[PDB]
RNA sequence: GCGAGAGGGACACG
């Protein structure tokens, strides 16, 4: 997605050449210093083996020439905290006195109150009189990164989670449609027209032809520029890059916007996922766990659906015995599998594949060759070829399927640069629509990641009164515990912004609406919403924007002040003795697919060198047995499945075979003889 | 003991939406009914929906026509909200051409005799000067979500593009009940159904066709002795 | 001054924000 | 008491190990009265040996280790311990 | 642990393994000697009464 | 069913890929084995059908790796789901230390009938209740269950169908029937399930003290019936417990669910346990789905006295200030003046946020019926974080001050993050660490396994169990779970020459005990590891009840491994205080037998002590009564303290023979030489339980008996004799 | 449409009144959609008759006991409550019982008259001593549900009688719960499993017949609306 | 069908 593409960038990695490694990285480095402030963020980091090596830089940091990280400062003055903005490195800033970035100044650089809460030289927080001050931050935000930014009310969450919820913002797929966020930040805009992949004008015209792969714009003064889209392109890691054009033949466009959207972005701004309806209440025990559970509808409208587009490879190469080719002329098959293949081999385009079927129709010399004599004189008075060949073609890996998109074939008889000894050359790109499924991982914003237990249908799943089922739903015990109460308050300004609000202005505004903005006295429905990441709605202006919250369509108020709602059960049909917590949250679909992890295997390849099972999902692999699982094994008393697990499972190459067929005949199990490991180890040993 | 049967009364709040009342149901007989007439209408009420579409100039749902602003995929979206009432209960295919500029919308396709389109208001897409669609639809009947049927399922050529079909006439259904519950124990339930079909058939057909559904499968009950 | 305004074809993103910001984001 | 007990824990183990001394034993117990009975089947159609297969009413296609264990439960055999 | 030092010793010492422990029975892929597959139940004869 | 997994078909497909060819080959739908195979492979239809058949009544070991201890492996009866995700029973998570925010997990295959027994039998997950390590419950209600059960066996005064006793204008109007018109009038909305009301019951047994008053002796009770004063939801809890089980007749709460399942466990089949916590989790989702418990903005309340509270500790803060500017302290005294005050402050915000809580809020529902988090998490919610560590460990005496509600300032949050990631990585840092030590016990301790019944060796180790009050009194012994229960009697207790109470040989369970502390004794020898005499291995005897079985352990079992594991597992869950080490360092050095790096040297000689208290050194003398020799000492810098008993050794205090004379971890090597094996093997026993108690683990010592018998094993030559030894 | 899959009914009985009746394969998630419609139907929608006020001799303040009966009054409410009767006659039928001298007295005391029956006179109610003279008047009346005791809007209409709590249904607990019986197949039809226990006035076929007559009448109440409708049809 | 490197997921806060 775009977030992780500009993250990627602007991420500092403490290890390298010239750097401290992992081993080496010691218990004190990772910390976060106090000179961190404005330099790299505190919060966005991996939370694996690289905890505080690897971080990123903040939004307004800037690099000095020399190396050091600067951050811009407001220069206070007479007491007056002018404009003046003037970039300090660590030194600078340790050297002089710092103010925090929200502090009340009286509309023209005076502060309110004599104390302000001061960061001193060796990092020292403390307060102080409005005299010494010498420094102030540009503003609230400084600190963060640009993946943090984005996290709806950070200051309620907690270190832990809001580390999580940046760390996961960087792995949504990028949906169909990418709905913006109801509720969000200021972030999210620039965000994404910095992360490149929204098109954008660089001078300004007018629109003269709009489709779904060009966009031809007018500029002011004779030149013509038609900007190429980049429709269904794999990204690096499997992902879709389509670009739709988000203008029309009349439009004029200043220079600098948004001509065009990209995978995750709607109309500009940054969208890595879905709102939906969320009830916070534990259905059933199916959301046990961080488990979640979400409606068909889900499934039916295509809310989170992703477009998944892998690549296959095969290259025909010059061998000892000749060349390889690739033909429709293939040794032994049914011919019924050469009804996709087209004449020359690869497949056709927009061509359903599954498991088994073939890509790209490959023979290869099938090596040295001994005929019949007779059949042998009888070829020597013939001249033939003895036209033997082995089959050995492209064919999905297990668990595979979807539409072929494209074929790109390169060859010497075409002159291109191919690695030498290699004739041809040819990818096939395969796309599948995976929908949302069962394990499928889900994660908000604010770290409540979570796998999907079940899907029901919608008939079975709370309504409101107006008869709308919750989208998902999610269990009420994992909030407290982990402090990310920033889920709930951006259900309520969920809820508040999806409905609208209109604050009754009949006598002057109400006390808690007088710091509120103008034009947030009122919004009507689908009214997006944002909240900067430390000054943002405050829990007063959330508790009076759930008390005006405009009846949907009847004279109905569904989620009362308090920001619950009375919920009707889908099965038993009588109410929830008690409201429910219902509104709308902003969740995005994770990276981590169960059609990606699920694997199954009963025989495949072996290492050569020890006979054990090879590993990993890309061959077919056998899940390791460990020293801690033979350790329990043990500790069980099972010593014949613990001898069967390390003997003719794994590595006694006479018994494997004997296995299979014992099984396969229904006899009884032979008897385990020696591991071949172990005459490896007894070999090297001598 | 309260004798009374229950009644039916029809409330026709706008064309696609009505509320049935049904009184005097038995105390505690109130939520429940209204839940198991909620799923019934939600789940098995059949209708007709399109099935899969074909476009000459394309060979998979990953690609773009020349010339449509929208993509072969947000023509599928789009052409996922088109409600439609076939007869014959046989696969039936109509045919939607346009050329030029204009907006293609749902107005313009030409349904044979017996199926129809009931929303031609509704945006499809649009075209400019080297726009051409030509895009013929399938509309089979069922119920319930069907997802997309595989090319490979059956004979379909390479053209084809499957599409999930979810054939559901209903579209929004809640119920209250207001029960008297007085002092004297003259209790009962007055089930308020509220339902709301996307145009495809009125709310009574839907309920109608809901009422059908449980008198028969309650049937086994009955018919035990 | 709600929204973020230098940006020409800013959604209205309407925004509670109490703090002017005086840099804008490099 | 023991409610119907279903698929794997049918027996219920604790009435089997009033029936031996200790659950190793029960395992073993059980594992060389199937393959007893799995090479009663096998090998029916020829000369069966000494192989007395199943001794409790078999199920359709009853697994062999079950049929073995439930002809524990019966009191349907004895063992000799190592 | 420190294979080199306790295997150059062992072979110094011309010392003889036994392979009768819990670990050493489980390298060669034979049963433990333990639970299930000690000599008191690998031995057990079962026959119908 | 706690005995079964879901399984999805394409992967018990590919599992099961032979066994479902040979049965569709004995079906014809497959002429020979290849063209079963390519039906496979392209699965064919029925292929499905087939599966399911062989799929019966064959079982598969889950797994989830790290597997710390033994119940991380166990095997479950596979079935057939739709979908892509193994479908894992809730009850066994807590097993698995497995929670569904993407976990992943490893299904085998066993094979061999052998494998398949020891599957259905060793390790089936139903006859896996009882954690190894001791004896707790692991497969018990948590968290939504707990929730649920709570408020079923909650009672409310003052709801409706409460039990009004008024009289003489009409009757109480309150008691009902049976069950059924109870559930009945609950359907109805009129009587509340957690309403006090009096139902007349006729299948449960009825407590204790009413079944002694009303039938006496052995009333038979599904026939009978009898009057009970109760709430609708503790009637029906009870009909999930077996049927003999007394009505309990308590609010729910989790260590009342775990002492009622230990009670099942104990005195009753794994069978009935099994089904009895099915029932329990399927009654536990049931309720808590209707127990409306959920959070909201308006569920997290705020203590109203704030802002009186933060102004006081911040006037007395700006004092402290005051005075250091004046020169009154140095940084360190007004550092820890702060800090005082502020932990002093903290703690009065968590107690006026307890006290404004009203009872059945949400969050202080989930609190205190024992499902999740501690009232700490809550304070920080609503009230205020507190202090914060500095990335050195030190506090910062700012503090923060705002409650995660509140939302916390730019500089409150960056203080905060100090503490995250320090925790983030120590977390790692532990696991590798426990780790290591885990794989260094299971090596040590492997070859030490059950091999006779009994030794019959008369030798036998002490335990304390209650000793006596100084006013004259049997207080318990606070840790007897892990010392004195599970354990067999070496010798039999008497009291006053007395009747014996127990006879040699007793299990000693619970109602053991409370004869023991009934009769008035206190001391009792019993059995052990350590005195155990057999040549190889351990006898079954000596050992004591199995934890998890609960009976006495078998002739084949690999206590060594069982031990190591339930010593490992609690590793990667200590931390260390904030010098006398006494984390997970402190076991690894004890365990290793190392020269403690803070040693207290004890005396070897008892008499009075010649003190000669030394400067930047220090120098104690004992007056030996043997009189041999004042054992000097020195070197010992002048930092550690006198210990203190009784007083704190004192100049001319009589000592004994391993009195610490100096605070600090004595040496086990010294106290071995001075003592003998019997104190050494106490004192590693008594300092790894202290360890692993600081941090409120508990586990049975056997186990840490198991490791330190292993450890003393060997001894050292002086004198070769004639013999071959160096 | 045709359904493919006719779901049928099997039962298992348990007691002489009770049963454990199965309706599979249903379609999904046909098990909630009816079980629950069954189980309020069964509760709450088969005509029973039962005891609505009763009046003691001897007793018009003392709410607590009686004279010469070794149990109390609530004891006696309770017995009286958990008694079975079938009536046909609409109007509130009274009812006479009286035993003179010590001994024991159950529910073959009370004289029904004509249209009322008692299914169990062997049921104890009280015991009577020291020549003790036990008489009492009851109310019983026909039925549904589960009336509460209704108050006395009357002022002074029963001086001497008091109303109770009525258990009007013959059935007494139902309970239910689906499966998800042949997932891949069969394409995850539910398995509906009702647990039906009734009063020895009918037994549990009966009521889940008379259950099955009102649902269908309720549910073809929708059905007379559009007879020319389209829906699932077992056929 | 091995090695190195990079990224990533899952792992007790009483
Ligand atoms: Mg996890
Ligand atoms: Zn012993």
């Amino acid at each position: 997605n775009p977030l992780s593409g500009l993250t990627h960038k602007r991420r500092l990695s403490a290890l390298g050449p010239g750097g401290l490694s992992r081993e080496r990285a010691g218990l004190e480095v990772r910390d976060v210093h106090p000179s961190h402030y404005g330099r790299m963020c505190p919060i966005e980091t991996p939370e694996g083996p690289n905890i505080g090596l690897i971080g990123s830089l903040s939004v307004y940091a800037r690099v000095n020439p020399f190396g050091f990280i600067e951050t811009p400062y407001r220069k206070v003055v007479d007491g007056v905290v002018s404009d003046e903005i003037v970039y300090l490195t660590a030194d600078e800033e340790d050297r002089h006195v710092v103010a925090q970035a929200n502090s009340p100044i009286d509309a023209d650089g005076r502060f309110v109150e004599p104390r302000v809460l001061v960061r001193r030289k060796a990092g020292e927080v403390e307060y102080v009189p409005s005299s010494e001050v010498d420094y102030m931050d540009v503003s609230p935000r400084q600190m963060v990164s640009v993946a943090t930014a984005m996290i709806p009310f950070l200051e309620h969450d907690d270190a832990n989670r809001a580390l999580m919820g940046a760390n996961m913002q960087r792995q949504a797929v990028p949906l169909v449609r990418s709905e913006a966020p109801l509720v969000g930040t200021g972030m999210e805009l620039r965000a994404a027209i910095d992360a490149g992949d929204v098109v954008v004008a660089e001078e300004s015209g007018v629109i003269e032809e709009v489709s779904a792969d060009y966009i031809t714009v007018m500029h002011d003064n004779g030149t013509r520029r038609t900007y190429r889209m980049r429709k269904f392109a794999r990204s690096n890691h499997g992902t879709c890059a389509n670009q739709c054009p988000i203008v029309d033949a009349g439009d004029r466009v200043e220079a600098g916007q948004v001509i065009a959207d990209g995978p995750c972005t709607d109309d500009g701004e940054m969208a890595l996922g879905k709102n939906l309806l969320v009830a916070i209440m534990p259905w059933e025990g199916h959301n046990y766990e961080d488990a979640i559970i979400l409606s068909n509808r889900l499934v039916e409208e295509d809310v989170l659906t992703s477009i998944h587009i892998e690549e296959h490879e095969i290259d025909a190469r010059d061998t000892k015995l000749g060349a390889e080719e690739i033909t429709r002329d293939i040794p032994n098959i049914s011919d019924e599998v050469l009804a996709d293949l087209d004449e020359r081999g690869i497949v056709r385009i927009g061509a359903e594949v599954r498991d088994g079927d073939i890509l790209v129709g490959k023979v290869t010399p099938k090596g040295e060759t001994e005929l019949t004599p007779e059949e042998r004189l009888l070829r020597a008075i013939f001249g033939e070829k003895a036209r033997e060949v082995r089959d050995t073609s492209l064919k999905v890996p297990h668990g595979e399927s979807g539409k072929v998109i494209g074929i790109r074939v390169f060859s010497r008889e075409d002159e291109d640069e191919l690695p030498a000894g290699v004739n041809e050359l040819v990818r096939v790109y395969v796309a599948q629509k995976r929908k949302i499924s069962d394990g499928d991982k889900l994660a908000g914003r604010h770290g409540n990641k979570g796998v999907i237990g079940k899907i029901l249908p919608v008939e079975d799943m709370p309504f409101l009164a107006d008869g709308t089922p919750v989208d998902i739903i999610l269990n009420t015990h994992g909030v407290p515990r982990r402090m990310n109460i920033g889920q709930i308050l951006e259900t309520h300004l969920g809820w508040c912004a999806h409905s609208g609000w209109k604050v009754d202005a009949a006598k002057g505004v109400p006390d808690w609406a007088a710091r509120l903005p103008d034009e947030l006295l009122e919004a009507q429905p689908n009214a997006i919403v944002s909240t900067p990441v430390f000054d943002g709605a405050q829990e007063a202006e959330l508790q009076g924007l759930l008390s005006c919250t405009l009846p949907n369509r009847d004279g109905d108020v569904l989620v009362d002040a308090d920001g619950k709602a009375m919920l009707f059960d889908g099965r038993s049909g009588e109410p929830f003795p008690y409201p429910v917590t219902v509104g709308y949250m902003y969740i995005m679909k994770l990276h981590h697919l169960v059609d990606d992890k699920i694997h199954a295997r009963s025989t495949g390849p072996y290492s050569m060198i020890t006979q054990q099972p090879l590993g990993g999902k890309a061959q077919f692999g056998g899940q390791r047995f460990g020293e801690m699982e033979c350790w329990a094994m043990q500790a069980y008393g099972a010593a014949y499945t613990l001898q069967e697990l390390l003997t003719i499972k794994s590595d006694d190459t006479v018994g494997r075979v004997k296995v299979y067929e014992a099984i396969v005949k229904g006899e009884n199990i032979p008897e385990p003889g020696i591991p071949e490991s172990f005459k490896v180890l007894l070999k090297e040993l001598q | 003991l309260i004798s009374q049967r229950p009644t039916l009364s029809e409330d026709v709040l706008t064309d696609n939406r009505s509320q049935f009342v049904i009184e005097p149901l038995e105390p505690g007989f109130g939520y429940t009914l209204g839940n198991s007439l909620r799923r019934t209408l939600l789940s098995s009420i059949p209708g007709a929906a399109v099935t899969s579409i074909r476009i000459d100039g394309v060979l998979h749902e990953f690609t773009t026509v020349p010339g449509v602003k929208e993509d072969v995929t947000e023509i599928i979206l789009n052409l996922k909200s088109l409600v439609v009432s076939s007869e014959e209960d046989e696969p039936v295919t109509m045919y939607l051409r346009k050329q030029g500029p204009g907006e293609v919308t749902a107005g313009d396709i030409v349904p044979p005799a017996g199926v129809t389109v009931h929303n031609p208001g509704m945006h499809i897409a649009t075209l400019n000067d080297k726009g051409k669609l030509e895009v013929e639809l399938v509309v089979e009947r069922g119920r319930g979500y069907v997802p997309a049927v595989q090319n490979r399922a059956s004979g379909a050529e390479i053209g084809r593009i499957p599409v999930d079909s979810i054939y559901s006439p209903v579209l929004k259904v809640t119920y209250k009940v207001d029960a008297t519950r007085v002092e004297q124990r003259t209790d009962f339930d007055k089930l308020i159904l509220d339902v709301e079909t996307k145009n495809s058939i009125s709310p009574r057909d839907a309920l109608a066709s809901a009422g059908k559904t449980l008198v028969e499968l309650f049937g086994l009950a009955r018919e035990l002795n | 001054s709600s929204s973020n305004n230098s940006v020409p074809g800013a959604p209205n993103r309407v925004s509670f924000a109490k703090l002017r910001e005086p840099l804008e984001v490099p | 008491g023991y409610d119907t007990p279903l698929g794997i824990t049918n027996p219920p183990i604790d009435e089997l190990l009033d029936r031996v001394s200790s659950k190793y034993a029960l395992v073993i117990y059980a594992a060389k009265r199937a393959r007893q009975i799995n090479d009663y089947y096998n090998q029916l159609g020829e000369g069966i040996l000494e192989y007395v297969g199943p001794l409790v009413e078999p199920g359709l296609q009853e697994k062999p280790l079950s049929i073995a264990l439930r002809e524990i439960h019966a009191d349907l055999l004895e063992h000799t311990e190592g | 642990q420190e294979t080199t030092r306790v295997l150059t010793d062992a072979a110094i010492n011309c010392r003889s393994d036994k392979l009768n422990g819990l670990k050493e029975n489980v390298i060669i892929g034979k049963l433990i000697p333990a639970g299930t597959g000690i000599n008191r139940y690998r031995n057990i004869a079962v026959q119908p009464t | 069913k706690l005995h079964q997994c879901g399984l999805p078909k394409l992967m018990a497909l590919e599992l099961f890929k032979p066994f479902v060819m040979k049965r569709l080959v004995d079906l014809n739908h497959a002429q020979n084995i290849k063209s079963a195979k390519r039906m496979v492979e392209r699965q064919r239809p029925q292929v499905w059908d087939v599966l399911e058949e062989v799929i019966a009544e064959h079982p598969v070991l889950l797994n989830r790796a790290p597997t710390l201890h033994r119940l991380g492996i166990q095997a479950f009866e596979p079935m057939l789901v739709e979908g892509k995700a193994i479908q894992l029973h809730p009850l066994v998570c807590e097993a698995f230390n497995a929670d569904f925010d993407g976990d992943q997990m490893a299904v085998h295959l066993p094979l061999s009938a052998e494998a398949q027994a020891e599957a259905r039998i060793l390790m089936l997950s139903s006859n896996n209740i009882l954690s190894p390590a001791s004896g707790r419950p692991l497969a018990m209600p948590r968290l939504d269950m707990v929730t649920g059960l709570y408020y079923l066996t909650t009672e409310v005064p003052g709801d409706t169908g409460e039990y009004q006793p008024a009289s003489g204008d009409h009757p109480e109007t309150g008691v009902y029937s049976s069950p059924a018109e109870a559930i009945m009038a609950a359907d109805r909305g009129v009587l509340s399930v957690r309403a006090k009301i009096k139902v007349r019951l006729t299948q449960l047994r009825p407590p204790v003290e009413i079944e002694a008053e009303l039938f006496g002796h052995s009333g038979w009770q599904p026939g009978d019936a009898w009057m009970a004063e109760t709430t609708l939801g503790r009637v029906m809890f009870n009909e999930l417990l077996p049927l003999g089980y007394p009505f309990v007749n308590k609010q729910m709460h989790k260590k009342v669910q775990a002492a009622i399942i230990n009670d099942l466990a104990e005195r009753y089949p794994m069978i009935v346990v099994a089904q009895t916590v099915d029932k329990l989790k399927d009654a536990g989702f049931y309720w808590a789905t209707r127990s409306g418990v959920t959070v909201s903005m308006a569920d997290v309340l705020v203590p109203p006295r704030k802002k009186e509270i933060l102004d006081h500790y911040e006037e007395r803060a700006d004092k402290v200030e005051k005075q250091f500017q004046r020169g009154a302290l140095n940084h360190d005294e007004r550092n820890e003046a702060l800090v005082e005050i502020w932990k002093e402050a903290t703690d009065e915000v968590g107690q006026a946020l307890r006290e404004h809580y009203p009872d059945d809020n949400p969050i202080i529902t989930i609190v205190d019926s024992g499902a999740t988090g501690n009232f700490t998490q809550t304070r920080t919610l609503a009230g205020m974080k507190g202090l914060v560590t500095n990335p050195k460990g030190e506090f910062i005496p700012r503090p923060v001050k705002s409650s995660f509600r509140e939302g916390l300032t730019v500089l409150e949050y960056f203080i905060n993050t100090h503490g995250a990631r320090k925790g983030l990585a120590d977390t790692a840092l532990r696991t590798a660490d426990s780790g290591y030590l885990t794989r260094r016990l299971v090596d040590v301790s492997q070859d030490v396994i059950v091999r006779e019944h009994d030794c019959q060796t008369e030798r036998g180790i002490v335990v304390e169990l209650a000793e006596r009050a100084p006013d004259g009194t049997l207080i318990r012994d606070p840790y007897i779970e892990t010392s004195a229960y599970a354990r067999t009697l070496g010798t039999d207790a008497v009291d006053e020459a007395g009747n014996v109470i127990v006879e040699r040989g007793q299990d000693l369970g619970d109602p053991e005990i409370d004869a023991l502390l009934a009769a008035g004794i206190t001391q009792v020898k019993v059995r052990s590891v350590l005195t155990c005499a057999t040549s190889t291995g351990v006898c079954a005897t000596c050992y004591g009840r199995s934890m998890a079985t609960g009976k006495l352990v078998d002739i084949g079992e690999a206590v060594g491994i069982v031990a190591a594991q339930s010593i490992g597992e609690p590793g990667t869950q200590l931390t260390m205080r904030t010098d006398i080490t006494g984390g997970l360092p402190r076991v690894q050095e004890l365990f290793e037998a190392r020269v403690p790096r803070g040693k207290a040297p004890i005396a070897d000689v008892t008499g009075r002590v010649r003190l000669e208290d030394g400067e930047r050194f220090y120098k104690i003398t004992i007056v030996p009564d043997d009189g041999g020799e004042e054992v000097v000492y020195d070197k010992i810098s002048k930092r550690q303290r006198l210990r203190v008993f009784k007083r704190v050794l004192s100049d001319g205090d009589h000592v004994e023979v391993g009195q610490q004379l100096m605070e600090g971890s004595a040496d086990p090597h010294e106290v071995l030489r001075v003592q003998g094996p019997r104190e050494v093997q106490i004192h590693l026993v008594r300092e790894v339980q202290e360890v692993y108690r600081a941090q409120g683990v508990s586990i049975h010592d056997k186990h840490i008996e198991v490791i330190v018998r292993q450890m003393l094993r060997r001894v050292t030559i002086i004198d070769s004799g004639s013999t071959e030894f160096l």
